[PDB]
Parts: structure tokens; C-alpha cells; sequence
């Protein structure tokens, strides 16, 4: 039964070429989120960064699981950041895979970059019924900008609250080659 | 920085011997304002969705102001006319957008470009009674050029031939976006 | 300086106005430098009334091909062109969507056709009738392009064999407009 | 009845020139208008100076005569000088008009400009049956590059031949304000 998937990855040209190795495997029952937008058809100063986001969360809303793939600098890039956050707070499934080990038209390729879940966190309030979300970012962890704290439908008890998690102790990450992406991919989001 | 593929294809340019100057590409004149433009929108965190977007929004403004085209829509208010005139005042934004008198109805001398059958028989001008320039229907404005087609009819002419509308229902678009200059 | 006049007002339109929040600030703004730059060096290059609209559409398709990671003419498909750093698919250098299964094999656009639902935001590459968002190339010189086909969603008729979920029950993608079709496969040839 | 608008590119000539059109406005009254696309696949292939020079000319031969707009800087410019060159050999009938005193929304106007006509020129080969074209590049003469010699009908007697002339004796300029554009403008073209 047909699933969407949206990808997160950053924009840059050394990443993309391996972004596509991945879409070029993920059939007829696998959909992924895709953008349309031209600015054309609408005013330039209308197209500001909620714009932005109301577009991203859309897209999110047609998807059930968010797959960001890892490549060197992904860790740190803002959008990518704001896709992860929005997803937890959708409630999608997240998964990582990491995709620096294909190889270019020189056979080179990257070693792991950092995993962006190290640099995303959350932390419950005192009365366990509002979700704090935090970033790595300056040297310490930042209040999260590009979402503000939310309630959550279900209180956290006592022993979960005014602790902090990173995200990498909550969402799995996979190695494409030392973890056989090419016959277990569809296993990783199904 | 995200500049391999952009530099690779303007290596691809450069390094073919070219015959003549004539056949040299263009865009080699600017490669040096084009890699600074995509070295800043790498460097701006842009992930695969939210790059496409980005990139209309900077690539359609480059368009609008490159045609001395405003990058949001037209308002009207009093600050944009030009008011050193006598006759028609002058739209600041959009030059080609003129008022005959302070209470005239705004037209667009750019409304329509008709399009003959020959190619390079593009032109402004007047066909069985629609002109290039259209009347604004209001403000805010939003400009836009319809490519209308037209062809020469030597039978029954009214020194040669008249321009005829080819396709009528193009016209029946543009009178939704604009207003009938008779 | 004296031929920047109308860019640097429309910069300045964005500019005078008060944002409550960051998220609400024009994204244009934050390249007025880099924009402002192409505009002068476009103005001093000696262009005409008749030739600078050539000239400045060569220039932003060749900016909307190198954002998008697409080669600034076509691709010629010739040796060099393909990265042999793979089992089976060949993936194509220039255009990286573009692979071709074995040294011989038709290649083919992983992005032909993008999906466009009835409802907004509701776009996606997939698979809708047979007709996948991956198609054939024709053959080579290829220019890359992209065609929308709208697609809408059958509840009533639906088909088991390739079903979809949501908020509003069971349902299969259908092609809308089956006309659109026939734009696409002038253009690739289809892949199945 | 076509006329063909020569003028360089500069947002504060195209709303001057923007003036003149909108008085060249009767039913006989056509003026010639460029259609390209770079993201059509009629003009993806146009990449070069030559495809400038063709759509042009093409655009040049549906017109009869040329309108050179001037202002402060238009004696300079590249593209103006070729359209010059390429109304003269294909017989169009060419004029000039000082634009550069409508004023603005502040009031500014420009400096009058050279007349663009004082910066090029011909000269009869010695057999009188080829046209050599020059051009003023800031400190002398020199040949014509964006336009090669070509062969004339009027084979030329011996009292032209090796002499060269400036394009300023052959073709009339007019200044907006002084010669009453806003009244004579239509009798200059026709």
C-alpha cells in the first residue's frame, strides 16, 4: 500500500549527484514530496521565509516518513534543521541514512558527515505539557528560532521532564553500504 | 561551496575553440557575477525542498528587474507616477505604464506583442482595431505581455496585405486581464 | 552607479518596510548585492532596446539551469559525460537525474514528470497509471524539461492493486488530463 | 509604417524612450518588438553574439525606417552602433532624437549626448564597388568589425573613392524639445 516519503538533504552539488543514486531505487508503490513553486505566476515581497515554510509544511502533511540523507555538512544547514524539527512535530517516522560513500566520477568519495541528530535536541517543561526545542549552533545550545516551543496532547511524567534528549537518541540512522540500502531501503521506511 | 558543477560547465564553454568572435557564448561575459550569485545562495542552508523555491524567487526578480519590471505588483498610490509632465503621466515603476490626465485610467503600452506568421515579424502596433497598449483593469497590477498571432491577408485588404487576428480565443484571455483601449 | 536607478529603488521598497518578524523579511534581500552586480555589469556591456532582452534571458536561463544542478546546454551523452563508478546504473555527470542501466543502455530523467494533485501542496514524484515521473530520453543533444501533469484522486473506482491512505480514506492517483500525455511523450519516450 | 527604435539599454533611457512610443500611437503606427525565450526549445540553441545579430536583422528588415534615441552615453554603445550600421546597408531610412531632457519624477534630466552618427563612417574601396565601414573607438579610426565590407550597386565615381565620411552629414537629428517632438515627431518618421 503506496507510502510518501519526503527527503531531507542540503542543497550542494557534491550531495545531490548522490541524493539521486538513492531516488533512482526508491517503485510504483513509493512516492516522494516534490516542490512545483514559480514565483511568476503570484510579488517579491510576499516570498519571505514563512512563505517558505508554509510550503515545506505542506508538503510534510502528504508524507508519513522523513528520510534525511547525511552527507558532510548537512549537520548544520538551516532548512534542513526546520525539516526535521517540523516533522517531529507532524509526527512522521524519521529515519537517517548516511550517503557520502558513493563514489564520484574519480571513485572518490566522504568520509561520514556528522550526524544532524547530534545537533538537534528537545527538553520537556517543568509541568511536562510543552515541548522546548534546542540546536547546536555558536558554541552552546540555542533555543530552537525557526520553531517555537509547542503543547503536547499527552503530558510527559515527572521523570521525563526538565531533561534533555538529542535526537540521536530517538531516530535510527543507517549506513547505505555497510547496512545493504540497495535491497533493504524499503525495509528501513515500511 | 557548491560551485564544481557550475565551474565544470563553464569550462565546457570556454574550452572549445571558437572560429569567430561572433560564436563565443554570451554568458562567459558574466561568469563572474553568476559564480557569486550561486556562491551565495550555496552558502544561504537551502535543503532539496526548499532550494527550487529559492531559486524562482531570486532568478524571477533577476528577470523583472533586468526588464525594468517592479518585483512585486503595481499600487498606484500617488508616490508612483511621475508628475513632470503635461500630458500623460508616467508610471516611476513601470515606464510603460501611462494615466492620460490625473484621473485617466492607466494603460500599458506593453500590453500585447503581435506575432506574424514569418518569423522575426514581431511588432507594437494596431490589428483590426486591438492595439498594444490595454487599459489596466485596477491595482494592485500584476504586469503581463500576451503574444498575440496574426497574419497578412492579401485577398480582401482594406500597399499590399492587412494584419488579421489569427486565433480570436487569445484575445478572449487577454480582455479577462485587461480592459479594451478603443 | 548610473544604471541602477530602478533596481536600487525596488530594493528600497522592500527595505522601508517594517517586519514584526525575521520570518516575514523579503528572501530576495538577502541577494541585493550579487543581483545588483549582474544588473551593472548587464548595463555596461553596450545592449540595445532590441538586444538586451536576448542577452538578459540567456543570462537568467543560464542562472535557473546552474541553481538547479542542470548543465547550461544540452547534454551530448558522449563517453565522458557518465560516472562508471557503479554495478548497474550509469549515472550521468552533467545531469546527475539521468542514469542509464548498462554501457549501452537508453537512458533515461529521473525527474520528466512531477505530480500535480487537486489539492495545494499535494505535488510528487511517484507512479500514477503506468505513467511513472521517470521517462526515456529520445537521444542526445537532450535539454532537460520538467512537465506537471495533474492527477486527481479516485475513491469510488478505486483499483487494490496500488492504493493510497490519508485523512480521508482509501483512494488510487488517476490522470486527469490525458492530453497532457501526449505533450510528455513528443518530448521522452515512455518508460515502462 | 514600421519603424525600428534604436537606443542603448538603461533604465533611464527606457522610460525616455517609453515617452516618444507613447505618442507613436495611431493605427498606422508599428514598431518593431523582440520575442525570445532562452527556456523554449525555438531559442534554447541561441547562445552566441551571431544569434543577436540575426534577430536583429530580422527584426530590421520588417521596418523602413530607424529611430536612433539618443542620450548622454549612446554614441558608446555596441549594439546601437550595429543597428546603425545595419540600417544603413540595408537602405532604411535613419534619424536621430535627443531624448535626454524629459525629466523624471525628481526632476533630473541628463547631459545631452554626443550624436552617435559623429562615430562612424565609410569609405569607397578603389574600384568604388565596396563599402568599408569605420568606427571611432575612443582615439581613432578603425575598421568595422561587427560588419563587413559589402558590395554596392551605385558603383561610385573616382571624387568618393578613398574618402572617407562620417555617418554626420547623412542623417538628421533632432532634439525633442527644440524641434517640437511633441507636435513634428510623426512627420520625421513619415
Amino acid at each position: 500500500m503506496a507510502k510518501r516519503v519526503f527527503f531531507s538533504f542540503h542543497y550542494q552539488d557534491v550531495i545531490d549527484f548522490r541524493v539521486n543514486v538513492v531516488r533512482n531505487h526508491w517503485t510504483k508503490l513509493n512516492q516522494s514530496a516534490a516542490g512545483v513553486f514559480d514565483a511568476s505566476l503570484w510579488d517579491a515581497k510576499k516570498t519571505s521565509d514563512i512563505a517558505l515554510k508554509r510550503l515545506i509544511n505542506g508538503g510534510l502533511n502528504n508524507t508519513s516518513v522523513t528520510c534525511v540523507l547525511i552527507g558532510s555538512q548537512t549537520f548544520n544547514r538551516r532548512w534542513v534543521r526546520y525539516e526535521i524539527m517540523k516533522s517531529i512535530e507532524k509526527g512522521n517516522k524519521i529515519i537517517g541514512i548516511h550517503i557520502n560513500a558513493f563514489k564520484d566520477k574519480y571513485g572518490n568519495i566522504k568520509s561520514k558527515g556528522p550526524n544532524p541528530f547530534d545537533y538537534l535536541g528537545y527538553q520537556y517543561s517543568s509541568d511536562g505539557k510543552q515541548l522546548h526545542l534546542y540546536e547546536w549552533t555558536g558554541g552552546k545550545w540555542e533555543e530552537y528560532k525557526d520553531l517555537a516551543p509547542y503543547r503536547v496532547n499527552q503530558i510527559a511524567p515527572e521523570s521525563l521532564r526538565g531533561k534533555f534528549y538529542s535526537l540521536s537518541s530517538v531516530y535510527r540512522v543507517y549506513d547505505w553500504v555497510a547496512d545493504d540500502g540497495y535491497n533493504k531501503f524499503s525495509s528501513w521506511v515500511n | 561551496n557548491s560551485i564544481t558543477h557550475a565551474e565544470f560547465e563553464f569550462s565546457l564553454l570556454e574550452n572549445v575553440k571558437y572560429e569567430t568572435e561572433d560564436e563565443v557564448p554570451i554568458v562567459l561575459e558574466y561568469k563572474e557575477e553568476i559564480i557569486n550569485l550561486i556562491k551565495k545562495f550555496s552558502n544561504s542552508g537551502q535543503s532539496g525542498m526548499s532550494a527550487p523555491i529559492t531559486a524562482s524567487i531570486i532568478t524571477n526578480c533577476i528577470k523583472n528587474l533586468m526588464a525594468f519590471k517592479p518585483i512585486g505588483p503595481l499600487v498606484g498610490n500617488e508616490e508612483e507616477w511621475n508628475y513632470n509632465s503635461d500630458d500623460s503621466f508616467q508610471n516611476n515603476r513601470l515606464s510603460a505604464v501611462f494615466k492620460t490626465g490625473l484621473n485617466g485610467k492607466p494603460y500599458y503600452l506593453d500590453a500585447i506583442t503581435f506575432v506574424g506568421e514569418e518569423e522575426y515579424d514581431t511588432f507594437h502596433g494596431h490589428v483590426e482595431g486591438i492595439s498594444s497598449r490595454q487599459y489596466l483593469k485596477g491595482f494592485p497590477f500584476f504586469p503581463k505581455t500576451f503574444y498575440i498571432n496574426v497574419y497578412k491577408d492579401f485577398e480582401n485588404k482594406d500597399g499590399e496585405y492587412t494584419y488579421r487576428i489569427k486565433y480570436p480565443e487569445q484575445l478572449e484571455e487577454v480582455f479577462n486581464y485587461y480592459d479594451k483601449f478603443t
